[PDB]
């Protein structure tokens, strides 16, 4: 997360904490339904119910 | 959820996902103004995709 | 000439009866075999045991007690104990099937098959007595068997004997400590049953006794035996005024005349002092002033209630030992001058004091030490409304969703039986606040 | 500070002083069953094998537990708690 | 679609001083230092009130079949169906389950033809509707499972008409309470505490809580003696009505 | 007094029952010859709950062994402690079910069920006052899952007010040994939910996971799984057979655990479970027992408890321990995990104490908890069943002897009905 | 609060036809619901109180406690629709001595007993709409043998339909009853 913060002109610690909260998308996935399409660019990840 | 409704879901419950991402952080360069809590948290992901 | 009969119903009643009868036997010097030793006489005078025991004519003595249960495990424990020859073998009435915490089962299904034998044995015990004083009943209120059988027994003895005094010592569930999941239901049903049938009720919540054991007795993992021993000590202190001489005697019949302002209000809480371990019992004076100060401490209440949240209505004092009336009067004056405790306006004096000469009896294998002076706290206050109010909300949460109601409906009890019990609770609560307001 | 036996096998409902006395005046908590030295040579003297095993495979593989369990002494709480007089006198203290 | 430029949206009062590497909790082990709050799983909510993703209906296919005698007539103010061949001649064993399957449909005119077709079918039928009852259990559970207010609201009205249309229908429906009652429990208390002001929605019976209560009311009187205990077993909240 | 009678069916049921009876025999000090060589007097006071006295002073279990093939009972008789059983209680056919629920419920089960009803009627009538029945069977097989359910229906019809308790082995999808598991599983659940008073579900995958992780033994065999199941099931009636601070028979547990009649499916667990080499180092105390008990991996099911809310839970403690500590630990765990406990059932934990520990332990705990997480197990079973049933595969075998697809359709719909009504109470609020 | 105020023949406390039928009344609800809807039996608007847990859901005549809703009228009467379920109501009464009494009428209760504060009484409801004339004269004269001077509160619990509460002061029949107090037969 070093170079990412350098390009974003933010602290290194906050970017890592920002990653950690987003990685807790399994709780959103564990609940029923709640389909996902995580693109953020070239690769698109589609998650149906499970 | 289109990777953006996730942002509201995380921002909706500060107690479940406490951290520095919940509030805005100052930038490392005085030229750039600090961003919104939602705005600063998207711009990290665009950097990660790149 | 004076006699009382103890009726123990349910597992909790039996387990506390064991401790209290052991205490009585040790206090009166009767060996577990029932035979007083030819030598080593510990008590002077005659017929002191006559209040609690009956003389067979030649030899042993038999307690004026009867044990009731629907499940035989604890009955067999008692029957194979060290007191097998103490009790009459046919007065330990044991059932066949357990009601399984079902008040309807204990009031409509299987308690009726036994209540006939219960009343037969009760009559065979009572007709022996001539100057009978009253009945003592012990029962855990959060159990189906205890609640239902106690309700039926009080109902039957209300019409069989009428005006005779009956004392009920319930053990209410703690505000947050509990063992079952349905105790509010049968607790409310039992309160409805016994509201109009008993004369005096005593609150004996287990959480307060746990707190007393932890703070004072210095016990970190107490069990039920210690609680039963303290309850037995309280009962013995209450009953010592009957079988022992004293400067100021107090009779059971002189309770409604001093502690019951209105027929509806007869629930009250107890406390006891001193409670100290032998490791530090001999390092302080144990003066009457400090023991009566400890008695009025809100943290020493035998039930989880705060007297500071309400006004005091009546309060009865029983001192046993070498206490002096002038010292008692000085202590009463000090308590009156204290501001933290406030009484109602329509009661100028609310203290009744009893003095006894016999010091409390110590038990080997117990926890308490030997002390000259002990005071029993018996008081009626408006603060007991909170225990009724909290269980009312405990009931409503489950009752709104018809939770666990089919188990009681299928045992012959109508669905609407809960509503009138709830109405009786609501009317009782409104009575407490109505009395508590000033004029 | 650390009354020795009171933690592992929890002591029952009783005064802390009495149970401390009971677990201090009891045997063990000392003595050399293996005659081991804390310096580290009787380690090479000793064997370190527990004689509480058997074998396994092709039928059942759980094995019975170590001797850290009671036996024969199984007896109810009412038997312990309620006895009449057969104890030490609480207030004897010979003079 | 529009989305604000994320690199521009900014905050003002937050101060731009940056601590940087000049940091550290080492050597300052005070008892007032902050601790982490670890992530905890949120409260599970499941899908009790989620949508059901309504399944496909056979009525739409059977209307495209061109083998159901029914026509939309626009001569009236409200469109009224006309029977090419009178319903008395039709075989209720074959057609009646199909029309019940159309209750799920929402697209015009499949939704329109379903309710109107059913009402005429039940109203004109006299005695042959009874043997069809076993075959009607499948559609009623499917539609009620959709968990949608409009479809549930209309078809509870259908259920009320079925019981009252003829005699002896309530008695035969008693064994089949177990397959339709559980939905009634969920929406039994689904009522609004309006308070004092007038509720103008009486004209359109769209209140689910009131509809369920009256539908269960009709079940008890017509079901018979055994009807009440079956309802109380299925739903615990219920209370007797015919009994005094 | 308050005796119960054991009935085991199928190969899996007999394998469970053999180990259970061996464990009970060692618990009560009964040698494989039937002679009492015990050391404590309490070992014989309540022997009549499970054992019958015969002339000559030997004890025989009142177990009825039922199967549709004589192969497995010849094996269970020849095994250790196989001489305890009365040879007249063995009942069998000569054909077998062939993992076909229809054949084990309509064609072959009906003609053989008369003898088993006769023998169980004799056994139940002989005893003074019956308390209940217990059944051990698997839902993945033909003869068991069918004939046992038919027998439970018959026994419930003849005895309306008695307690029926059963142990279920449910086929998980990850480890599956039969290609036709969903069919008979759904068909059996349909009747089981209607008939049984109490049901307990055991998953083989959970047993293997426990054996590999907690016990950390290299090669588990079916002996170890049976041992765990037997210990867990004996922990239920330990308090009925022995005294305790808070006695609580089977009837008391049901009243406190089933709020509504159709919700009687539970998951169980036993503590402590430790590896052989790590027993010198652990200190057995109540908080340790509770924290190992409430662990998700300790449960005997693939259902994960934090995916749903505990309706009610029950803990049975074996051995002597203080009452205050148990209550404080229960309150502590209830307050610490308030999210997983439903809020309209306050104080939803039940605790009982039995003073006699199991053979080889100073303390032991059995856990029974009713959680809404079992809805996942029902959902996954139906998905496979409908997947196979949409194309009508493996259907002619069941429909060749008098069944029709309407029965399968109503069985599937009833199972979904249970799922809906069971998840309804998860999200309900005050 | 209806003290030092004139009343001769009738005095209404609640009436379902108005902009706001209840000002003085206070509503407390836990699991129930309150609304005003028209009736199919009588083509007029009627108030609705329904819900489980009969005791918790109720409405009190005075908005707040710690004051008196004093009224001298001896005869009480209500208009209630029979829903064939549980329903009950209470009234607070003052006798010659300066002490208060409670009178209770319960649908599901089957026994009666007199107490110094509460005097419960079973009651029976016929089918359809009906009016109940609560005497309040002999009730205090029979239960406590004391005259009546003043009645304080009236309380209605859940699961009932209410059209009008008023005091008749005496036994009245339909012909002398004014039309607005009359319930016109459908
Ligand atoms: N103070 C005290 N209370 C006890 C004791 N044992 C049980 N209780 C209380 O009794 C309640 C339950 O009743 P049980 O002990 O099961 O006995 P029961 O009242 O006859 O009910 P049944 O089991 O149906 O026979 C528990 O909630 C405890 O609070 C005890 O030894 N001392
Ligand atoms: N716990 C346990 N499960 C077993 C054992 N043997 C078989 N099973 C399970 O039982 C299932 C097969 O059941 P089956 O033998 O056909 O039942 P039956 O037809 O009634 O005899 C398999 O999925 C196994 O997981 C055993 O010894 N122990
Ligand atoms: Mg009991």
């Amino acid at each position: 997360a070093g170079p990412i913060a350098a390009s974003c002109y933010l602290g290194k610690d906050v970017v890592s904490s920002a990653h950690n909260a987003f990685i807790q998308a399994v709780s959103d996935l564990t609940t029923l339904g709640h389909g996902l399409n995580i693109d953020f660019g070239f690769v698109k990840v589609y998650v149906q119910d499970r | 959820m289109n990777l953006d409704s996730i942002f509201e879901w995380i921002l909706k419950q500060p107690i479940n996902y406490p951290g520095k991402h919940q509030d805005s952080q100052p930038r490392t360069n005085p030229a750039y103004k600090p961003l919104e809590a939602k705005a600063q948290f998207h711009i990290i992901f665009k950097a990660t995709g790149e | 000439m004076r006699e009382v009969i103890s009726i123990h119903v349910g597992q909790g009643g039996i387990q506390v009866g064991n401790a209290c009868w052991e205490l009585f036997c040790l206090e009166h010097g009767i060996q577990p075999d029932g035979q007083m030793p030819s030598d080593r006489t510990i008590g002077g005078g005659d017929d002191a045991f006559n209040t609690f025991f009956s003389e067979t004519g030649a030899g042993k003595h038999v307690p004026r007690a009867v044990f009731l249960d629907l499940e035989p495990t604890v009955i067999d424990e008692v029957r194979t104990g060290t007191y097998r020859q103490l009790f009459h073998p046919e007065q330990l009435i044991s059932g066949k099937e357990d009601a399984a915490n079902n008040f309807a089962r204990g009031h409509y299904t299987i308690g009726k098959e036994i209540v006939d034998l219960c009343l037969d044995r009760i009559r065979k015990l009572a007709d022996n007595c001539t100057g009978l004083q009253g009945f003592l009943v012990f029962n855990s209120v959060g159990g189906g068997t205890g609640s239902g059988l106690g309700s039926l027994l009080l109902e039957r003895l209300s019409v069989d004997y009428g005006k005779k005094s009956k004392l009920g010592f319930t053990i209410y569930p703690s505000p947050q400590v509990s063992t079952a999941v349905v105790e509010p239901y049968n607790s409310i049903l039992s309160t409805h049953s016994l509201l109009e049938h008993t004369d005096v009720a005593v609150m004996l919540d287990n959480e307060a006794i746990y707190d007393i054991c932890r703070r004072n007795l210095d016990i970190e993992r107490p069990t039920y035996t210690n609680l039963n021993r303290l309850i037995a000590q309280v009962i013995s202190s209450l009953t010592a005024s009957l079988r022992f001489d004293g400067a100021l005697n107090v009779d059971i019949t002189e309770f409604q005349t001093n502690l019951v302002p209105y027929p509806r209000i007869h629930f009250m809480l107890s406390s006891y002092a001193p409670i100290i371990s032998a490791e530090k019992a001999y390092h302080e004076q144990l003066s009457v002033a400090e023991i009566t100060n400890s008695a009025f401490e809100p943290a020493n209440m035998m039930a989880k209630c705060d007297p500071r949240h309400g006004k005091y209505m009546a309060c009865s004092m029983m001192y046993r030992g070498d206490v002096v009336p002038k010292d008692v009067n000085a202590s009463i004056a000090t308590i009156k001058t204290k501001r933290t405790i406030q009484f109602v306006d329509w009661c100028p004096t609310g203290f009744k004091v009893g003095i006894n000469y016999q010091p409390p009896t110590v038990v080997p294998g117990g926890d308490l030490a030997k002390v000259m002076r002990a005071v029993c706290m018996i008081s009626n206050s408006t603060a007991i409304a909170e225990v009724f109010s909290r269980l009312d909300h405990k009931f409503d949460l489950m009752y709104a969703k018809r939770a666990f109601v089919h188990w009681y409906v299928g045992e012959g009890m109508e669905e609407g039986e809960f509503s009138e019990a709830r109405e009786d609770l609501a009317a009782l609560e409104k009575d407490y606040e109505e009395v508590g307001i000033e004029t | 500070g650390y009354i020795p036996g009171l933690k592992p096998n929890n002591h029952y409902g009783a005064s802390y002083g009495e149970i401390a006395k009971n677990c201090l005046s009891n045997p063990k908590v000392a003595q050399n069953p293996f005659k081991l030295a804390s310096t580290g040579f009787n380690y090479q003297r000793h064997d370190f094998r527990d004689p509480s095993l058997t074998a396994t495979t092709h039928k059942f593989g759980a094995q019975t537990l170590l001797k850290n369990h009671p036996s024969i002494d199984q007896k109810s709480n009412q038997w312990q708690s309620q006895t009449h007089d057969s104890f030490r006198n609480p207030l004897h203290k010979p003079n | 679609q529009h989305a604000p430029v994320f690199e521009d949206s900014q905050a003002a009062t937050v101060v731009n001083k940056f601590q940087g590497l000049r940091q550290g909790t080492g050597g300052k082990t005070s008892t007032q230092l902050p601790v982490k709050q670890p992530f905890q799983a949120p409260n599970p909510i499941c899908g009790a009130f989620k949508k059901r993703t309504i399944p496909v209906s056979e009525f739409r296919r059977y209307y495209d079949r061109g083998d159901l005698p029914i026509k939309v007539d626009h001569q009236g103010s409200v469109n009224k169906i006309i029977w090419v061949i009178q319903p008395d001649q039709l075989d209720y064993h074959h057609y009646l389950p199909i029309f019940f399957d159309g209750l799920r449909e929402k697209l015009d005119p499949y939704r329109f033809l379903a309710i109107l077709g059913t009402y005429d079918l039940l109203e004109k039928g006299s005695n042959k509707i009874l043997p069809v009852i076993p075959q009607l259990i499948i559609p009623v559970k499917t539609a009620l499972n959709t968990r949608d207010n409009e479809i549930i609201g209309i078809m509870l009205k259908i259920l009320q008409r079925l019981v009252v249309s003829g005699d002896m229908i309530g008695e035969a429906l008693v064994p089949y309470y177990r397959q339709i009652l559980p939905i009634f429990n969920l929406y039994k208390n689904c009522n609004k505490n309006v308070g004092d002001q007038i509720d103008y929605g009486q004209r359109k019976k769209l209140t689910l809580g009131d509809l369920i209560q009256e539908t269960l009311e009709l079940f008890e009187q017509t079901g018979g003696e055994d009807a009440f205990i079956n309802i109380k077993y299925m739903i615990p909240t219920y209370e007797s009505c015919v009994h005094n | 007094m308050r005796e119960i009678v054991h009935i085991q069916g199928g190969q899996c049921g007999n394998q469970i029952g053999a180990k259970f009876w061996e464990v009970i025999s060692d618990e009560h000090g009964i040698d494989p010859t039937g002679t009492y060589h015990g050391d404590s007097d309490l070992q014989l006071e309540r022997i009549n709950v499970y054992y019958n006295e015969a002339t000559g002073g030997r004890y025989v279990p009142r177990a009825i062994l039922m199967d549709l093939e004589p192969g497995t009972m010849d094996s269970v008789r020849a095994g250790p402690f196989g001489q305890l059983f009365r040879p007249d209680n063995f009942v069998f056919g000569q054909t077998g079910a062939g993992n076909n629920w229809a054949k084990g419920h309509y064609t072959e089960g009906a003609e053989l069920i008369d003898s088993v009803l006769d023998v169980v009627r004799k056994e139940a009538e002989g005893c003074d006052c019956l308390q209940g029945f217990q059944i051990t069977h698997s839902l993945g097989g033909g003869t068991g899952s069918g004939m046992g359910t038919l027998l439970i229906s018959k026994v419930r019809e003849e005895y309306p007010d008695r307690i029926m308790e059963t142990f279920s082995v449910v086929p998980s999808p990850k480890v599956s040994d039969t290609v036709v598991e969903p069919y008979n599983a759904t068909l059996s659940v349909h009747q089981l939910v209607e008939n049984a008073d109490e049901c307990m579900v055991i998953d083989n995958e959970a047993l293997y996971d426990i054996c590999f992780r907690t016990l950390k033994l290299t090669t588990p065999t079916y002996g170890d799984l049976n041992h765990l199941v037997s210990a867990a099931m004996s922990g239920v009636t330990c308090c009925l057979r022995f005294p305790g601070q808070l006695n609580s028979d089977l009837r008391k547990l049901a009243v406190n655990l089933i709020p509504f009649p159709r919700l009687h499916f539970f998951m169980i667990g036993f503590a402590p479970l430790t590896s052989r080499g790590s027993q010198q180092y652990r200190a057995l105390t109540v908080p340790e027992l509770t924290q190992q008990m409430f662990d998700a991996k300790n449960m005997m099911c693939a259902a994960d408890p934090r995916h749903g809310r505990y309706l009610t839970a029950s803990a049975l403690f074996r051995g002597r321990m203080s009452t205050k500590e148990v209550d404080e630990q229960m309150l502590n765990v209830q307050n610490k995990n308030s999210s997983y406990f439903v809020e309209w059932i306050p104080n939803n934990i039940k605790s009982s104490i039995c003073d006699i520990p199991p053979k080889g332990l100073k303390m032991a705990v059995t856990f029974v908890g009713n959680s809404t997480a079992i809805q996942e197990m029902f959902k996954r079973v139906a998905e496979q069943f409908t997947a196979m049933f949409r194309r009508k595969a493996f259907l002619h075998w069941y429909t060749g002897e008098g069944m029709d697809e309407m029965e399968f359709t109503e069985a599937e719909s009833n199972m979904n009905d249970l799922v809906s009504e069971y998840q309804q109470y998860q999200d309900a609020t005050a | 609060m209806f003290k030092n105020t004139f009343q001769s023949g009738f005095l209404s406390i609640l009436y379902s036809i108005g902009s706001k039928p209840l000002q003085i009344w206070d509503k407390s609800i836990r699991n129930g619901h309150i609304k005003r809807i028209t009736d199919q039996d009588i083509l007029s608007s009627v108030l609705e109180i329904m819900g489980t847990n009969v005791s918790t859901n109720y409405i009190t005549a005075p908005a707040d406690p710690k004051e008196t809703l004093g009224i001298k009228l001896p005869f009480l009467v209500m208009i209630i629709k029979n829903l064939k379920k549980y329903y009950t109501f209470e009234v607070q009464v003052l006798d010659d001595k300066n002490v208060r009494r409670r009178f209770r009428a319960s649908n599901y209760q089957s026994t009666t007993r007199v107490k110094p504060f509460i005097c419960t009484m079973p009651m029976r409801l016929d089918e359809g709409w009906n009016q109940i004339q609560f005497n309040l004269s002999d009730f205090t004269r029979r239960a406590y043998a004391t005259n009546y001077i003043e009645t304080l509160r009236v309380q209605i619990h859940a699961n009932c339909r209410i059209r009008r509460i008023y005091f008749s002061d005496r036994l009245y029949s339909e012909e002398e009853l004014p039309p607005e107090f009359k319930l016109f037969l459908p």
